Parts: structure tokens; C-alpha cells; sequence
């Protein structure tokens, strides 16, 4: 076969210095900036197609490596000594280096020095500042409310985390600290100090055309403000309830497709061409990377007050997990923020369902997989749910034996793909029209019935894939209903 | 539902 | 199934004035006390037919009239029963749009058409022709601007240009046999679009968001959009005009005319409450004004509030482009036409397919329903009791299908017993076929076996004195076939591939 040989296809997000990266390509001798590339890559790579090299923040790469879609990178100790150790820890999954670290990225408060000589140190004083600036036909603050990357600093301030160092069970999205953060944001919008529909384009336009006094953005944005020649400062993010704003720290990382026949050529480009003072200078000259992983060119650019303040906000923030569940966390919180910002959900309802969303897949898999292996041969919720599944599911099996045996004799399993096919069929059979806990338990109870048959028929290895596949179609087709029922906690309350 | 399991049309109950 | 009683759940597309429609909901809850839930789900036009068939879904579904034909065919819409007074309150052209098989299946709201939206400050005098836009882009590019940006990702926006020199979905007589997607006028239209993109006057990847952004940020001089978009430009503080779409080869642009329609779920126990809301609360001057104030509907079906708003130069130009365009068919396979053409446009815009290859496969996709139904239905009626491809396919279906029935008799009898078919009410559960390709695999063996069992059941229908319910069974099999496997079918050279698959097995 699918992927081109004797050529390198590179995917980097359009907000990064792709034209700089293509100049490095020119020296070496295809750089593309596709939309939704972080969603496309895992899809195409699994069918053996996709780019040779994928550029994204380190947070996405854990999911990719889990799915086997990334080549194990093989650097010289010389090369590893050329980059910061903290950048390698970011790019490490299951004790394997899964991509090449480029640069450390963090949101900072960007302010118009002319409009705002001394920007506010606190979030709490911005509504008063907006009143003052509104009289001059201006605004205090405009940033991207459509992405949870920009909204999270404020949420994480008084209490908020994605994980505990990572404990995939311990997620901090339903906290009273997160409630306060998001309630502050929603108040700014209700008081018309900000607008729910503000995105990256609208905020960048306003700041660069001088209409707003402050924006929240990363190093990539400096080039377009540099063109605007608005006198701009880069500084610490405002404190909320005296606690610092905690932005997620991203590491721009370059990974290689496990399906690329040019894995050698890829290593060369990244090691001997890109991660060189000369090489990083090309990309940074187009769009600034921030504090590059290469210690040498970092030493050169350290002097920049802009980078100094990017690193200042990083110390106060937390590095992103690369675990595979980060994606679900992001999707869930994105919706929480937007639904609260719009008033479609209250902050409590919105944050509650985002907590459920983040944990749903991991929890589902844990519960279902344990039940299936146990029958053959989030922890508190899991324990109680598995306890419930044991009593109820052994009951559904007993009462549905005749129907379950008929179906088993029809749907005989040979491989991982027949196990996958079984899943797609089961959701349809058992969930005729309606989603209710009875039907979901009946589906899992049939999964158990088949897992028992797999042991009988000496295919014990097919159990984990079955559990994976059932979890997949369960969360995919009933995500909203499950989150609406407070997930597995609702399951335990239904059967008490 | 009428269903295909491996080139065999099946009524699955 | 699970539709709740004593409340109304409404689905309307997010590009429409849902917050205005929810304000009408607030008034209704003030008066009748009945709780009104207005939601804007993604892909709601695809969700509704799925959920409604299983007896769930919203009380009321809002979409353009083109989707409602398919819904009514599947029995998912309540037949609306208005006073002649009420019908006389709305425009006759709006009712004809909503009418399927001589039944009114939804309430017409407003008439929609794409117009040329232009920045008055950047472009005081917008171009009258498509052919002069490349020269205009050269001029505007020097100022770091662009002439034209619109949604290339949706065939609604690309179609005006395609239909200009020669292009139709299905010819009115609607002749579902006569489809005009691969003709030389469509080729010229789409070749003009692909030339703009190759000459870097436009970009393949431009969508609704990117085009709206550019126009409202002042970066492009023109966009193509409908009334719904005016509110977001109104906020942008760009001096904007609404005008006639550019002419192509001296022929005017023919945009598809959509009628925002409100339909009621056949499975709603609040059918009474629904009628009240739409007739006496929406589709009243005060009511339409609420929705229009959020997002403009265009020229509303209600003659009274149309008379009020007729003055708008914007609406005048919307109706001007409508006279030049043609109203969308509501026949059920509009869906397949849309999906097919969407891919044609995107593949040509990207260069994945040439215009000829792209339009050719979209012609095959659109024509597949009619031809599939013809072949399948003939076989089924033949078994119970014109076209070159059809004749050979039916010849093949006779030999192979009569064979599959003969060899699979005992399994086929078992399944017929389990379906318990002994009357017409028992026949009306044909959500059996919905999931035939659940494991995700498609081959001609499977498709013949499915049709061969369709024949087996059609023979039982004659036995059970239900001769009339043969065509519905044939229609259901055709539905799942073309709905789920259109691309595979087109990729296999359609029914001609079917005849060659079984020609080969026979002779070798
Ligand atoms: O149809 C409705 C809806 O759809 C559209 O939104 C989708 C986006 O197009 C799509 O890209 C998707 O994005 C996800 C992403 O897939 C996921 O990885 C996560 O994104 C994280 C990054 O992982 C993380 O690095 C950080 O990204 C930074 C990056 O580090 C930084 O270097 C720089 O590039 O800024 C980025 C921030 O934008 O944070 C983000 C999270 O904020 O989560 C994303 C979702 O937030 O998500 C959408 C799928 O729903 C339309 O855009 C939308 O308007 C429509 O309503
Ligand atoms: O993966 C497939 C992609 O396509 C899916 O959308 C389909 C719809 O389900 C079809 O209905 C059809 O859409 C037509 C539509 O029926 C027609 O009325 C018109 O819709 C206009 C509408 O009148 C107007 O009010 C406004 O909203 O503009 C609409 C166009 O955006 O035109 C549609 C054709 O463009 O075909 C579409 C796709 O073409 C699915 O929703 C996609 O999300 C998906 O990516």
C-alpha cells in the first residue's frame, strides 16, 4: 503493498511549520497537512496504508503504539544524549521509544502591550477589565473555547487532572475544582465577557487586528502576530483562586508507520537532517516550536522571553499522558466544555458525563474481560459491577440456555476475525431496537457463554479478543446511553 | 434478523 | 418502542434556527403545559430512519423535502390531515414538494436556494459568469485575497454549476430510469470546478467551516450559501450582498430548491400535540419570526409572513436563483443520488478519479435502485405466479436462483417456519433484512442467495393469498442492497458484473 517505496510521505498539523519541514525535505531529496490526521492515521495504518512519518503531540502516540501502528525507534546513545531526557520519557510507551521528540509546547497568556501594559495576574479580575475595555470598543480576552487544550488550564487550577502518576482508574473531571474553573468560564460567556462560538481563527483574527487585549495560545501562533506588528508580550497564565493555571504540556513527536517500507530512510531524515541546529531552525523560522528537545539549539533560543514564559507555564502545568485513553478523555471533556459554554448542559451534568466518558472504555474492558476469563476458568465500580455481573449473568445464561446454544451451533468461531464478526452481529441480535441494562447484560452473558465454549473447543487464546470486540461494539453503538446512565455506576444501582 | 455467517443465510433469533 | 408521551421531541439540523424554534417551544409550554425538547443531532437524516423503524426517535423531524419520500415509503411518517383553510394559508408549490404517492407526509416551512454572497467593499460589482472568476482571482490574489470560496465537500453547493450546461437527477414525467449525472453538460460543469482547483483558484479541502471563516474574516470576495448563513455574516460586520449565481456557458446556474419540512413520526403517541405546535404555533407570523430571527429560513411557505419579508433584497435573490434552478425530487433514491454525486465531486476535486470515471460511477449508483428493483421484483413475481443488462441478469437469476432454492429447500423452509408468515400484519416486520451484511462481507453468492430466499418467501406470499406484498419484499431487499453496498456494486460494474460472475461458473 500500500505505502510508496523510495519516498517519504510526512503528515504534520497545519498549525506547525510544514513549509520549514518541506525545506528540510528539499535538502534530503512529500509533506502534507491533512485535516483530522490524528483520526485518519490509525484508520489507514491498520489497512497497511498511511504516511511514512506522522507528526503529533506525544499524547496521541500511546493509542497508536498499543494498536501496533508505530515502528520501535532505534537511536544511538549519542543521539539520545543530544536530546533532553524529559523529552524521551514523554515519547516512551511500555518501556519502548515509539517516536522522536522535537519540541516542548505550552499555552501562555499573550497580551497587547499598548492596550494592556500590565496584564492581570488573576482570572477573577478579567470581568472588571472587560467592562473598562468594552467602553473603548475592545475586549479583555479571546481564545479558542472550541478545543479543550485552551480551556483546561482554568479547569485544572482549583482541582483537575486527566490521570495520577498513569492510574487509568483515577480521573479528576467531576471535582469541585473543575466545577469552579468551568463555572468561571461559563459565567464570562453568560456576562458577555466572551462568546461560546469563539474558535482559533476568530481569536487569532481579534488579537492580530488589535480588537482584544489578551489571547491564550502556543509558540506556533507567534509568526502570525509577528506579521500583525501588534506590540505583544508572552507571560504566565492568570491564577484562579490563587492557584496557578495548569496547561497540558505537549511534545511535538515524529513517529514511523509500522507499515512503511522506508523505516531506514525515515530514521535518517529525523536523526541527521531534522534534529540538527540547521534543521530545527528551518521549521522554527516558519512557525516557532517552543523549547526544542535538541539541547544545543534550545541553549541558543533559551534567551527568548517568549520561550522562557512558555517553560514558566510548563513548570506550573502537567505533561500529557500518552496512554491510549487520552483520546476518550479529550473527546468527553471537549463536549463537556462546549455543552456548558452553550448552556445545553449545566456544569455539574456536563462534567459528570465527561468523567463517565473518559473511564467508559477502560472500565467496560476491565469488567467484561474479567467476567469472560472467570466464567471460562473505577476499581470500586468495577468490583461492584463484576460482583453484579456474576449473580445476574450466570442467571441470564441459565434462563437463555436454549437460545444461546442454538446461536453458538450456528456461529462457530475459527479466528480473531470471526470473533470480531460475532460482536457486530451480537449487538444487532440482542439490541433489537432499545438500549436497556437487561439487553446489555444478555449480550455480555452470551459473550460469557461463547468464552466457556472457547475453553471447551481448546481455543482459550480467542477469549481476550472476544472481550475486546464486545467492549468495542458496546461503547461504539451505546456510548451516549451508557454515559447518560452514569455508566457502570448506574448498572450497579439498577441491580441492587 | 436474516444474516450471513460464511456464505450461509441464517435466521438469528 | 420508547417515544415519551405528554412531551414533544423535535430534531432540526444545527445550520437552522433551533434556538428560535425552542423559543416557540417555551410559548407552547406556557400555553398547553406540554414540554418541548428541540435537539440538533449530527447525521439526524441518517439516524431518524434507523430509530423510527424500531419505534423510537423524535416526535417531529425537520429536513429539506428531498429526504421525506424515503421516510414515507418506509412508513416512518404520519399522514398529515390539514384543513383546506390551512392549505390556502400556505403556497401551493410548498404542498406539491411535501406530497408523496398523493399523500401529504410533512408540513412545509420555507423555500431555500443557494445565492452568490459577495463582499461589497472588496467586490462592488460581482461577476455575472463563472468563466471570468479565474481572471478575478489573479487580481484579488495580488492583494492577499481570493475571488470565491464555498463548500466543495457537499454536492448541494457544487450542483448549480453541474446542472448549468446539462445536468438533472431524474427527469420529470419522475422517470427514475433517466438520470443526468454522466452527460457532457455535467462533465463541463465539474471540469470547470476541477480546473479552478488545478489552477489554485480554489482548494479541494474547502468545506462549510473554511468557506464561512474566509468570507466573514474578509479573506475571500465571494461564497455560495443559503439563507441560514446570513446571521453569522450579519455578526461578522462585512458589508455583504446576496445576488444571482454566476452563469456557466451563458446558461444560468441551477441550484436545487429545498423546502424545510416538518414531519411527524408514525410511532409518536403525541401526533395531536405535534399538529398543534406546527399549525397554530410555528407557521404563524410571530412563530416563524422567532426562528428567522435566529437563522433566516428564506421565503416562508406561510403566504402572510412571506408578504411581510418579501421586501428583503436577500430573499428576492434567493427566489431569483430558485426560478433558474429546479426543485428536488422527494423520491426515495434521492439519498443514493446524493451519496454517489458527493463521492464523484470529491474524487474529481482530489484527482482520485478523472471527471469521466467519477461522474460515470455516480450515474451507475443513482440508476442502481430502479434497475435492482426491476430485476429482483420481476424474478420474485415470476417465481410466485426491456433492458439488455436486466434481460441477461433475470436469465442468470432464473438458472442460479432456481438452483439455490432447489439445493437450500430444507434450510429455507426452516427459516420461513421461524418467521411465522400467517397474514399481511405478520409480513409488516421487514427490519429482518436490515443487518444482512453485519459481518461486513459482500459477494455475488450472498446477493443471489438473499434474492433466492426473497423468491422463496414471494412463493409463500402467493400461497397465503398476499400476492400484493411481493413488491414490498422486493423493495426491501433492493433497499438494503443499494443502501449498504452501492460502492461495491458500482465497483463490480453493477448487474453486468453479476451476469459475468455466473456466466464464468456455468461455462468453466
Ligand atoms: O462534527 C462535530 C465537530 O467536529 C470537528 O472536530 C473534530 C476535529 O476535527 C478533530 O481533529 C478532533 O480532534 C481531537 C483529537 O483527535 C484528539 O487527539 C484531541 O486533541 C488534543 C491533542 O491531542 C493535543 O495535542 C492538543 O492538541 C494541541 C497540540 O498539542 C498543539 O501542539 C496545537 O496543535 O494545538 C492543539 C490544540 O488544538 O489538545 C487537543 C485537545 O484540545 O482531542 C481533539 C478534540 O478536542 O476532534 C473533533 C472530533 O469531534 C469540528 O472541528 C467541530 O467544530 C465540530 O462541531
Ligand atoms: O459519510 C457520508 C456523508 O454524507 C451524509 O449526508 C448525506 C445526507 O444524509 C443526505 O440527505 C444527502 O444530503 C442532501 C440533503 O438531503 C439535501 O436536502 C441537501 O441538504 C442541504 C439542505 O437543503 C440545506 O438546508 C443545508 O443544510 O444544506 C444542506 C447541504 O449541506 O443537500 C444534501 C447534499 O449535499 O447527502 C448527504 C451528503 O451529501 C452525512 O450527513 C455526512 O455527515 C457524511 O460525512
Amino acid at each position: 503493498g500500500k505505502i510508496e517505496e523510495g519516498k517519504l510521505v510526512i503528515w504534520i498539523n497545519g498549525d506547525k511549520g510544514y513549509n520549514g519541514l518541506a525545506e528540510v525535505g528539499k535538502k534530503f531529496e512529500t509533506v502534507e497537512h491533512p485535516d483530522k490526521l490524528e483520526e485518519k492515521f490509525p484508520q489507514v495504518a491498520a489497512t497497511g496504508d498511511g504516511p511514512d512519518i506522522i507528526f503529533w503531540a506525544h499524547d496521541r502516540f500511546g493509542g497508536y503504539a498499543q494498536s501496533g501502528l508505530l515502528a520501535e525507534i532505534t537511536p544511538d546513545k549519542a543521539f539520545q544524549d543530544k536530546l533532553y531526557p524529559f523529552t524521551w520519557d514523554a515519547v516512551r510507551y511500555n518501556g519502548k521509544l515509539i517516536a522522536y521528540p522535537i519540541a516542548v509546547e505550552a499555552l501562555s497568556l499573550i497580551y497587547n502591550k499598548d492596550l494592556l501594559p500590565n496584564p492581570p495576574k488573576t482570572w477573577e479580575e478579567i470581568p472588571a477589565l472587560d467592562k473598562e475595555l468594552k467602553a473603548k470598543g475592545k475586549s479583555a480576552l479571546m481564545f479558542n473555547l472550541q478545543e479543550p487544550y485552551f480551556t483546561w488550564p482554568l479547569i485544572a487550577a482549583d482541582g483537575g487532572y486527566a490521570f495520577k502518576y498513569y492510574d487509568i482508574k483515577d480521573v479528576g473531571v467531576d471535582n469541585a475544582g473543575a466545577k469552579a474553573g468551568l463555572t468561571f468560564l461559563v459565567d464570562l460567556i453568560k456576562n458577555k465577557h466572551m462568546n461560546a462560538d469563539t474558535d482559533y481563527s476568530i481569536a487569532e483574527a481579534a488579537f492580530n487586528k488589535g480588537e482584544t487585549a489578551m489571547t491564550i495560545n502556543g509558540p506556533w501562533a507567534w509568526s502570525n502576530i509577528d506579521t500583525s506588528a501588534v506590540n505583544y508580550g508572552v507571560t504566565v497564565l492568570p491564577t484562579f483562586k490563587g492557584q496557578p493555571s495548569k496547561p497540558f504540556v505537549g511534545v511535538l513527536s515524529a513517529g514511523i508507520n509500522a507499515a512503511s517500507p522506508n523505516k531506514e530512510l525515515a530514521k535518517e531524515f529525523l536523526e541527521n537532517y531534522l534534529l540538527t541546529d540547521e534543521g530545527l531552525e528551518a521549521v522554527n523560522k516558519d512557525k516557532p516550536l517552543g523549547a526544542v528537545a535538541l539541547k544545543s539549539y534550545e541553549e541558543e533560543l533559551a534567551k527568548d522571553p517568549r520561550i522562557a514564559a512558555t517553560m514558566e507555564n510548563a513548570q506550573k502545568g502537567e505533561i500529557m499522558p500518552n496512554i491510549p485513553q487520552m483520546s476518550a478523555f479529550w473527546y468527553a471533556v471537549r463536549t463537556a466544555v462546549i455543552n456548558a459554554a452553550s448552556g445545553r448542559q449545566t456544569v455539574d451534568e456536563a462534567l459528570k458525563d465527561a468523567q463517565t466518558g473518559s473511564e467508559l472504555y477502560r472500565q467496560s474492558l476491565e469488567i467484561i474481560s474479567r467476567y469472560l476469563r472467570e466464567q471460562a476458568t473505577s476499581g470500586a465500580t468495577s468490583r461492584k459491577a463484576l460482583e453484579t455481573l456474576r449473580r445476574v449473568g450466570d442467571g441470564v445464561q441459565r434462563n437463555h440456555e436454549t437460545a444461546f446454544q442454538g446461536m453458538l451451533r450456528k456461529l462457530d468461531i475459527k479466528n480473531e476475525d470471526d470473533v470480531k464478526s460475532l460482536s457486530r452481529v451480537m449487538i444487532h441480535v440482542f439490541s433489537d431496537g432499545v438500549t436497556n441494562w437487561g439487553r446489555i447484560v444478555t449480550l455480555i452473558s452470551f459473550g460469557a457463554f461463547v468464552a466457556k465454549h472457547l475453553k471447551t473447543i481448546n481455543q482459550e487464546s480467542c477469549i481476550e479478543p472476544l472481550a475486546e470486540s464486545i467492549t468495542d461494539v458496546l461503547v461504539r453503538t451505546k456510548r451516549d446511553w451508557l454515559v447518560k446512565q452514569r455508566g457502570w455506576d448506574g448498572f450497579v444501582e439498577f441491580f441492587h | 434478523y436474516l444474516l450471513f455467517w460464511r456464505d450461509e443465510l441464517i435466521l438469528l433469533x
